[PDB]
């Protein structure tokens, strides 16, 4: 039982309520209009690791935070492709990759961003 | 869906178990992949680390090609008992077996281009030094060390397969 | 290029029961060894821990092939089938060879009959203190 | 060397594993010594000790009797599952394995008169019951018991080897 | 190196004690021998004294108990028969020396009281 919701415009951030502990690694999404959800990055429950996708390297950076709102994304350069809404999205701690959207469950709201 | 049967049998005739592939051509290139599961202990006072993983080797052998089922045939664990495969092994592993319930974990899959994707189930205690002179102000280094037991550089060469990409699992680890 | 025939007469008038030279002369054993570490100083159980790379070369007079290759590697499942030394650690208390990926150890035969046996081995030997003077 | 070679092949050519010394006949007397290589822990928490030890049995057996060849056939440890041995075993044992490394620790040899020498290199976790209604000041009687599973009085008879010299290296161990 | 020396002999109570290396020979149990018959087990006791087993043959109307505060078994009787006239004995027997019934396996016997009823 995990609540996600999120809050962005820039520094996106991300806010877990709930059993947060069954559900360690999170991570961010987008998804354009007539586009499918792709992955972005992620972060585990330590944070002092962290995964990107390569379209999003050096650019954006994620980091991890105590307390509730332990999910923050940092967004630099902008381009107009860029232009979707980004979803906040949890998984369990025994599942399969990061990437792939169908194994993380209690999906957040999306926030819409548009450079 | 009887073929099955006679295609994979034709690949096993004729293989030669106690022959790398290509024996007098170049060296036969393995790539690696780590799938981390966990790491649950480590151990100052011996000097040591447990590591779960999923170690995955694929090479590419040319007598294990067939033709008119493009579908990846996977099969059962025990063809690796009759099969060529790296003597690829860890320096520092003090102990370590392979997971044996239900069955051995083991697969291979023969994808129809000839290659071959050899897949373990490692547990592994491997050996890291822990400098203790900044104990509990301390930083470590532990590395698992992959190396081939006799052949040499003009036989078997080493990569990692996908680049950095090779390992995947390091965030799902996490320690006290 | 005709390995396998090579192989399969190495193997064919063999006897893995009866050492070289059984009733010639002592069969010479040469030995190599490195050592990788030395593990702790078990001080309370009066132990230590070793891994070394230990080799054994010796003559064999039965392996001859008279081929353009010199040199060949016999897998694991063919050292069982040569004749290989007894040898044992007198003072080991638990020893070990490691089995994954692949059963670590070698076997190469050369063409003038050389055989060269190499090991990687995890000894537990006993060292037996005398702590009168400690520390 | 194909003397040696035929001799041995006789021997062992039918043969059976199945039937002791003398079946049909007075009982066969096993001969066995004992040298002690350490005796490493002495557990009163759970009343017993380790102990190593080359354990040696000597028994006559016509069935491998050779001729022409004057000298004593030291032959390859793994010829002992092809040859009758005695089921001889410890009974107040807790937990013991004979050592693998290189190989088995174990010994064949055949005399010309049929006499077969069987060694093994043996670590045993021997019970001990233990009176420390005194402690520290106590004196205690470790024994190890020696005796054969299946066979009776009746088809197998033992003794020491030697008479009381049977047991050496015992003055050498040096407990804490 | 166990001494046994054994006392005693409706309601009779032998009392065989034991001096040396007891803790050697835990196993105590007494048998008797009727004159002209072969010796037969009684019963037989541990080093806790509390695992007696008696024969068929004299169940229901036996016990055994033991002290080690004075190294001492306990024969108490009750209600006996004509045939209960017999010389009975009491040996020791070591930890790992084979079964209980049989005399052959027991080392050190006691003299042996007659007792007649
Ligand atoms: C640590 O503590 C342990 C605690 O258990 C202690 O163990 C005891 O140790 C003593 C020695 O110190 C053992 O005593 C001896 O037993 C010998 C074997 O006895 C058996 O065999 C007798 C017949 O001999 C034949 O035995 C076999 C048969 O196949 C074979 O070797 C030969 O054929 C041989 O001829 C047999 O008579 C005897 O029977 C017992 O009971 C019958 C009645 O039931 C009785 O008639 C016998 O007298 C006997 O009590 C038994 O079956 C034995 O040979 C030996 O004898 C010596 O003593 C005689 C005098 O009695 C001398 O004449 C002779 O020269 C010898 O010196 C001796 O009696 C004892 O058995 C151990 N306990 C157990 C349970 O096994 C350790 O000693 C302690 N050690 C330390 C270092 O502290
Ligand atoms: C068998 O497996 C191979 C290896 O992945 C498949 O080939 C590829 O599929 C991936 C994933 O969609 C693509 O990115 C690659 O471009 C494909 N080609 C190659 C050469 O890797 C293949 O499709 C599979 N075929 C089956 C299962 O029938």
């Amino acid at each position: 039982q995990v609540q996600l919701v999120e809050s962005g415009g820039l520094r996106l951030s991300c806010a877990a309520s709930g059993h947060t502990f069954n559900y360690p690694i999170m991570g961010w999404f987008r998804q354009a209009p007539g586009k499918e959800r792709e992955f972005v990055g992620a972060i585990s429950w330590s944070g002092g690791s962290t995964s990107y996708a390569d379209s999003v390297k050096d650019r954006f950076t994620i980091s991890r935070d105590n307390a509730k709102n332990t999910v923050y994304l940092e967004m630099n350069n902008l381009k107009p492709e860029d232009t979707a809404v980004y979803y906040c999205a949890a998984k369990g701690r025994y599942s399969g990759g990061l990437y792939y959207p169908t194994n993380y469950d209690y999906w957040g709201q999306g926030t819409q961003v548009t450079v | 869906m009887s073929f099955v049967k006679e295609t994979v049998d034709k690949l096993l005739k004729g293989y030669d178990i106690r022959l790398r592939p290509d024996f007098g051509g170049p060296p036969v290139c393995v790539g690696m992949n780590i799938d981390i599961a966990s790491i649950d202990m480590v151990s100052e006072v011996n000097m040591d680390y447990t590591l779960t993983m999923y170690f995955q080797q694929y090479w590419r052998d040319k007598r294990l090609a067939y033709s008119g089922i493009p579908l990846n045939l996977t099969l059962d664990n025990r063809v690796a008992d009759q099969l060529w495969v790296p003597d690829t092994y860890f320096l520092n592993d003090k102990k370590s077996f392979v997971h044996g319930v239900t069955v051995k974990n083991r697969m291979i899959r023969l994808h129809p281009d000839g290659t071959v994707l050899y897949g373990l189930r490692i547990t592994t205690t491997a050996a890291c030094m822990m400098d203790l002179r900044r104990y509990p102000l301390d930083e470590q280094n532990c590395t698992l060390e992959i190396e081939s037991y006799g052949y040499t550089t003009d036989d078997i060469e080493f990569y990692w397969r996908g680049g950095d990409k090779a390992v995947t699992g390091v965030e799902r680890i996490e320690l006290p | 290029g005709d390995v396998t025939v090579i192989l399969n007469n190495l193997l064919e008038g063999y006897d893995n029961k009866l050492r070289p030279d059984i009733g010639v002369k002592p069969t010479l054993i040469h030995t190599d060894m490195y050592v990788n570490s030395i593990g702790p100083v078990n001080a309370i159980n009066m132990e230590y821990t070793i891994d070394i790379f230990f080799a054994q070369t010796w003559y064999d007079r039965r392996l001859k092939f008279n081929s353009t290759i010199k040199v060949l590697r016999l897998n694991s499942n063919m050292v069982g089938k040569i004749w290989i030394p007894d040898t044992f650690f007198r003072n080991s208390k638990k020893a070990d060879a490691h089995w994954i990926t692949t059963p670590n150890r070698m076997l190469r035969i050369w063409n003038d009959g050389r055989v060269l046996y190499t090991l990687r081995l995890t000894i537990d030997a006993e060292c037996q203190l005398q702590l009168h003077n400690f520390p």
